[PDB]
């Protein structure tokens, strides 16, 4: 009858204590999206900057080039994780 | 000139190697380079403090965000987790928020549960049994 | 400084300690002078310590050159193909033994800035956060202010 | 989980469109909410350099409410560069002139003062 | 002590009723039991653990590398058990201790794979107009641990 | 510029005042009187100073060894 | 002129309600103090700095044990505003030779002769 | 949450005294205990020093009281002895 | 004034703190403040202070 959090979005959380009271146990099975909650699948530098600005919801500044100094500074072989 | 420095090139180069990535005449002229390099090194040393500080504010920001998803405030979460005798630092909690969201919801649930136990204890002045999650493991 | 220096992520050579640990150091070359004060310690090392080190580390091939040189050197080669040249000039036996052991312990990875003190290929078990996690679904999947 | 690398990345950093109703609401509280969402502070993957901000749509900005006598008292000050270009209008005057101005200015104020703001 | 319904008559937060201790204790037993049963069966997939080692909490998994900013006085290739596990999580369950999980419950094993110096760190002091300038170079000893395995035993 | 006292500042002050009030109380009850106290630690106090005096008096140049001098010949130690 | 402050004796006289507020009794007084410096000696006179040095309280938030005797008390009175004083409590005996190594001072102010990290 | 920890009789800092710091971080996989941690050694040493100080101060004060009592008894005995002749 | 002094609910008074030098407060107080008990500040007098 009591839930600390509404269990309808992420997972159903059940909190418990071990008999000794030393360990807290959490059971969290994932919540799956129902069928009913779903929906069926249906079947000129100046002007250019403005077009791009509007399309991607940015300011104009991003779309202007930068000089040789900045271009050549950039790391073309950056370290990759994972 | 009985004695004169023959190794001045290398002495200059020691300072200059650190200046290569600077812009302007700072990168190549020693008189200007040395001054900027001293500043660079000083900044580098002092930046260690800020690194640690900035990480912690980042973690708190992230924890706040994740807690707010579950309708819990940052102080509430941290406070109640401590009262549950769980000792998870801010770095780990931020990591859990990003990578283990089910676990984070569990922790948010636990914090919220403990919070309500606190309120019930506060409201119920006098002789009342301790909350189930409220009771603490004693070490001797 | 970091901005003035290359960086890398924490890595192993071939998942070193996953299946079995393989010592990365492969070859160790020493250049020692018969006569010369610089190589004094080095000589004493070769006299007493190198035989025992060779016994302890069978995977490493040790070469001792014993030629005229002003500065004695140790060259360490690793499985990944890294080469490290370290001067043992005017060093005590203790210092040389220390350095040699360090080379044995080290891998072939570059001693530069390591970006993160941890590395994982499976960071998430429950699933990485996205905006739609912690969001409830709605009936018929209706957007806000949608009639149908 | 168990997504390909590219779709995983895509889902994580995706932009989300939110709706706010401004009817009988203080501009500052709307601004507070909007500021959080626009910066991406609501997302636990937040970082300044991650540009993980989200779209915020606010409607009924004409129907905002002010506590107290803020319609009369609160003054918006602007200077055209020219001498005698200093103009001060009350909140009520600005609202009649431009309905979206008050909420816009409130949000703008609460956003961080850097190049990302605009 | 009745007060008619106004805005300030009642606290804004909703009334919260917590379950009776007896029912809750029973419920806790059922939850613990089913989680135990999952551990017995091996329903869990990959595990993640939050381990306390060298002052810092590490969120670790199998085949994970960690960098420790000190010498561990262990030969390379030596397998060690990391004690002080705070939290152990699966896809469907998490066990978190107060503050530490028991030894019987969880076992995490790692191996020393690399012992290195850090890249040189510059310490620089400068005060203007005082002729005050100092430079130090420090390298910190480091150890790399490969987290070999995380294992859970049915002890709840 | 005028400075003003916040609620936080008042709280911080009262916190410290509470501590020092308790300090007063614990200083209120001494275990021994002044007469009982007299000369109880005298022996220990004395011996401690003799230790200091001994350290001061023991100052003298270190020993010089023949081995140290002869070991410098090893700078020209060579293989045959 | 700023000078040394001489404190009236009346403030060091405990009222009955004080005996209620803090767990102590005038008969059978505590033998030892625990003293920790909780406030810096910077922006503080030289005499207070010197007395802090004598008491061995150079480092903040470290507990030091002192005799509860008039002479020590006199020194504590000068720097009372820099320090926190709690009575040292011994739930068991004061430590013997066998249990000398295995000791811990708890935050409650009690020194325990047995300190094994096992839970109850 | 330092104040709560103090109420429960723990150290305000979790990095203080308690099983989270004082226990060994690691052990050998086969089961051999690890060589003791350098910080823990230091902590044990400081604690031993504190305990040695506690016993010494206690002993000094009780010995002082005994000495004073003997002096008082001697004075009383002397004064009653002088009543002769 | 006498009634206000007796009636006061504030545990902390200027007089008490000043006389005992409770926060090392005598550093920022005048010797005259001991007698004035915080009621007098320069030529000005506060009747509203206990």
């Amino acid at each position: 009858t009591y839930s600390p959090l509404p269990d309808d979005y992420n997972c159903n959380v059940e909190l418990a204590l071990t008999s000794d009271g030393r360990t807290i146990v959490c059971y969290h099975p994932s919540v799956d999206i129902p069928y009913e909650h779903t929906k069926p699948i249906p079947r000129e530098e100046g002007p250019m900057i403005e077009q791009l600005s509007k399309m991607f919801f940015t300011t104009k500044h991003r779309w202007y080039p930068h000089g040789r100094y900045h271009r050549c500074r950039k790391n073309l072989n950056p370290p990759k994780d994972r | 000139l009985r004695n004169r420095v023959t190794d001045r090139y290398f002495r200059i180069q020691e300072v200059l190697k650190h200046a290569r990535h600077f812009r302007g005449r700072k990168n190549r002229c020693y008189r200007l380079a040395v001054r900027t390099v001293i500043r660079a090194f000083v900044k580098c040393t002092k930046a260690r403090y800020l690194k640690k500080k900035n990480m912690r504010t980042l973690w708190i920001n992230r924890i706040t965000a994740a807690s707010q998803e579950h309708g819990l405030k940052y102080p509430a979460l941290i406070g109640n987790l401590v009262k549950c005798q769980v000792e998870l630092n801010r770095k780990v909690l931020a990591d859990l928020a990003i990578y283990e969201p089910k676990t984070f919801k569990s922790l948010a649930a636990l914090a919220s549960r403990r919070r309500h136990e606190g309120f019930a204890a506060a409201l119920g002045d006098g002789k009342e049994p301790e909350g189930i999650f409220s009771r603490v493991v004693q070490y001797h | 400084t970091a901005r003035g220096t290359p960086s890398r992520f924490l890595a192993s050579v071939l998942h070193n300690g996953l299946g079995r640990y393989v010592q990365q150091l492969q070859r160790l070359s020493f250049s020692v002078s018969r006569d010369g004060a610089s190589s004094r310690g080095a000589r004493e090392f070769v006299e007493r310590e190198v035989i025992d080190f060779a016994r302890r580390n069978p995977g490493v091939v040790i070469y001792v050159n014993s030629r005229p040189c002003c500065v004695p050197r140790v060259v360490a080669e690793y499985l990944n193909g890294a080469v490290r040249e370290e001067s043992i000039h005017c060093k005590s036996v203790e210092e040389i033994s220390t350095l040699v052991q360090k080379l044995a312990d080290q891998s072939g990875l570059d001693v530069i800035r390591i970006r993160k003190p941890f590395h994982t290929d499976n960071p998430s078990i429950q699933g990485q956060w996205h905006p739609f996690t912690n969001k409830p679904t709605t009936f018929r999947g209706l957007r806000p202010r949608e009639v149908q | 989980s168990s997504f390909s690398r590219a779709p995983q990345q895509w889902a994580t950093f995706a932009r989300i469109w939110y709706l706010l109703d401004g009817k009988m609401q203080p501009p500052g509280k709307l601004a507070a909410m909007a500021s959080i969402r626009l910066q991406g502070l609501h997302k636990p993957v937040y970082h300044a350099l991650s540009d993980c901000g989200d779209h915020v749509v606010i409607m009924n900005t004409r129907h905002i409410a002010f506590s107290g006598n803020k319609w009369e008292q609160k003054v918006y000050s602007s200077h055209t560069g020219y001498p005698g270009g200093f103009r001060q209008v009350t909140a009520a005057q600005l609202h009649l002139r431009d309905p979206v101005a008050i909420v816009k200015l409130a949000i703008y104020g609460m956003l961080p003062k850097n190049l990302h703001r605009r | 002590g009745y007060v008619p319904k106004t805005s300030l008559s009642s606290p804004p937060w909703p009334e919260v009723v917590l379950p009776d201790p007896v029912e809750e204790t029973r419920h806790h037993a059922e939850v613990v039991k089913k989680v135990n049963e999952m551990i017995v069966t091996g329903q869990y997939g990959r595990l993640f653990a939050v381990v306390h080692f060298a002052s810092r909490q590490w969120k670790v998994t199998s085949e994970d590398l960690i960098l420790i900013g000190n010498e561990l006085d262990l030969a390379c290739g030596e397998r060690i058990r990391l004690e002080k596990v705070l939290l152990v999580g699966a896809d469907n369950f998490t066990l978190l201790g107060k503050p530490l999980l028991g030894k019987d419950l969880v076992r995490v094993e790692a191996t020393v794979i690399e012992k290195t110096e850090s890249w040189p760190r510059i310490i620089m002091r400068f005060r203007k107009r005082k002729n005050f300038k100092k430079k130090r170079i420090v390298t910190t000893p480091q150890t790399v641990l490969r987290i070999n395995s995380i294992e859970i035993a049915p002890c709840l | 510029r005028p400075r003003f006292v916040s609620l936080r500042a008042k709280q911080n002050m009262i916190r410290r005042l509470e501590i020092e009030a308790e300090n007063h109380y614990w200083l209120s009850m001494p275990y021994m009187t002044r007469e009982q106290e007299r000369g109880h630690a005298a022996v220990r106090r004395r011996e401690a100073f003799e230790a200091i005096k001994a350290a001061a008096t023991s100052k003298f140049p270190p020993h010089r060894f023949i081995a140290d001098q002869l070991d410098h010949l090893n700078v020209t130690k060579k293989w045959s | 002129k700023f000078t040394r402050s001489r404190i009236p004796e009346k403030v060091f006289q405990a009222s009955p309600e004080d005996h209620e507020k803090y767990g102590g009794d005038p008969q059978n007084p505590h033998k030892l103090h625990i003293v920790t410096r909780i406030k810096s000696t910077r922006r503080r006179p030289y005499w207070e700095k010197d007395i802090i040095k004598m008491l061995g309280l150079e480092k903040a938030h470290t507990p030091q044990v002192h005799k509860n005797i008039p002479s020590v008390n006199a020194k504590l009175k000068v720097v009372k505003h820099l320090i926190r004083i709690k009575p040292l409590k011994l739930p068991q005996g004061l430590p013997a030779e066998e249990n000398m190594s295995n000791t811990c001072l708890k935050s409650t102010g009690e020194l325990v002769v047995q300190w094994h990290l096992k839970p109850v | 949450g330092g104040q709560w920890r103090l109420q429960q009789g723990l150290a305000a800092n979790p990095s203080g005294y308690g099983p989270l710091t004082e226990l060994p971080d690691w052990s050998y996989a086969d089961g051999r205990p690890a060589p003791p941690m350098k910080g823990q050694l230091r902590r044990k040493a400081e604690r031993e020093t504190f305990a040695r100080r506690v016993v010494l101060l206690s002993q000094e004060m009780d010995a002082g009281l005994q000495a004073w009592q003997l002096r008082q008894q001697k004075l009383q005995e002397e004064q009653r002895k002088q009543e002769n002749a | 004034q006498e009634e206000r002094e007796r009636n006061n609910q504030n545990p902390w008074t200027f007089e008490r703190i000043a006389t005992a030098n409770m926060l090392g407060i005598r550093k920022v107080l005048s010797p005259y403040d001991l007698t004035h008990k915080g009621k007098y500040w320069g030529k000005f007098y506060m009747p509203k202070r206990v």
